[PDB]
RNA sequence: GGAUCACCUCC
């Protein structure tokens, strides 16, 4: 429901004020975060608009998170090249996993809310990254998922991962 | 560039030199059909055989990059474009077997093909799969059941089974319907 | 039939 302190997130700039911006988090639907003017760049920022446009997509670090109040603070300056690159790879792999899962759902006649609840959530909890679950299944057999997801998902998840996810 | 950085899916393969001509096609028509039919963008290096397949803003099928990539490999492993286009059907996959991993090579090829390609044709008819024999690989298009039947028969022929028992094997599997 | 075949060929 909320990201963790130190997590990198994809976010979209929604509003810009003189000393900060509000962003919506792409991976946490409807969750908004603040980005203070002092976290926008490693040099001094005179005008935020020199760095942010409404609608712009950004990788940002989570610097403060208060779940009881639902406050989230982000920083753009603290993200390194390497961290941007990793997060972006990880985001693109989450789009694959989701597409793979939508396909398995269509094949099995389950709606997407079910696929999320029966496959996505538990796989994310356990491997940290759903694509990683799939990578394990590709390397060692679909049985690695046995126990985490309903048995009826195994045959079709098996066909899809075997044909679409490379062993690392 | 926002899209490039956050959404573009890209795959990279390398097909043998003498299949490059076929992938491109007269006036680029073949590459253009793959592009059209998958809404992807395909880049071919005429010298080295490297191919790049990427999504576009227009791309509508989320798995399309992978389908295009597979058609590229099929063409690379001996299928004609027409035959490789089978891979656009739902639930049909490409499987590439390395002969050298089973086994003399030229001989095994000729046992799979059979006199006048009778063996290949019987395997295709009985398994329901498409088969291309080319260089050091045999490539199969079909659904997983079709693939497993052809795969097994081909492996039997490589490991030295007489043709008779292979056909009888195929006869057995079809009869399981 | 008794084990090499057919189609596709530089954007």
């Amino acid at each position: 429901e909320y990201p963790e302190e130190g997590e990198f997130v994809v976010a979209t700039v929604k509003r810009i004020h003189n000393y900060g911006a509000f962003l919506e988090l792409d991976e946490y639907p409807g969750k908004e975060a603040f980005m203070h003017i002092s976290e926008v760049a490693s040099t001094w920022v005179r005008n935020i608009r020199d760095y942010l446009k409404e609608g712009q997509k950004v990788v940002a670090k989570v610097i403060r998170v208060d779940p009881r109040k639902g406050h989230i603070d982000l920083s753009l300056r603290r993200v390194t090249q390497q961290q941007r690159k990793a997060k972006l790879q990880e985001f693109k792999r989450a789009q694959k996993a989701e597409n793979l899962l939508r396909l398995a759902a269509e094949k099995l006649g389950k709606d997407f809310e079910a696929a999320w609840r029966e496959v996505w959530v538990p796989l994310e909890e356990e491997w940290g990254e759903v694509y990683a679950a799939f990578e394990d299944a590709a390397k060692d057999g679909i049985e690695v998922l046995k126990g985490h997801v309903p048995d009826e998902w195994l045959p079709v998840l098996k066909e899809i991962v075997e044909n679409y996810v490379e062993v690392p | 560039d926002e899209w490039e950085e956050f959404f573009k899916q890209e795959e990279y393969v390398k097909i043998p030199k003498d299949r490059i001509a076929v992938l491109i096609g007269k006036k680029g028509q073949t590459k253009k059909e793959i592009e059209k039919r998958t809404k992807t963008k395909i880049t071919i290096d005429s010298e080295t055989g490297e191919v790049w397949i990427t999504s576009t803003k227009e791309t509508e099928d989320p798995l399309a990059v992978w389908k295009a990539r597979d058609i590229v490999l099929a063409i690379g492993r001996g299928f004609s474009p027409e035959r490789a286009f089978r891979l656009l059907n739902e639930g049909e996959y490409l499987e590439i077997i390395n002969l050298t991993d089973i086994i003399a090579l030229p001989r095994v090829r000729g046992r799979i093909i059979g006199r006048k390609g009778r063996t290949r044709q019987i395997i295709e008819e009985m398994s329901g799969a498409s088969v291309s024999v080319y260089g050091k690989t045999v490539a199969i298009i079909g659904n997983p059941i079709q693939i497993e039947i052809a795969k097994t028969a081909i492996e039997k022929l490589a490991r030295g089974s007489p043709h008779g028992s292979v056909y009888r094997y195929l006869e057995r599997r079809k009869k399981d319907l």
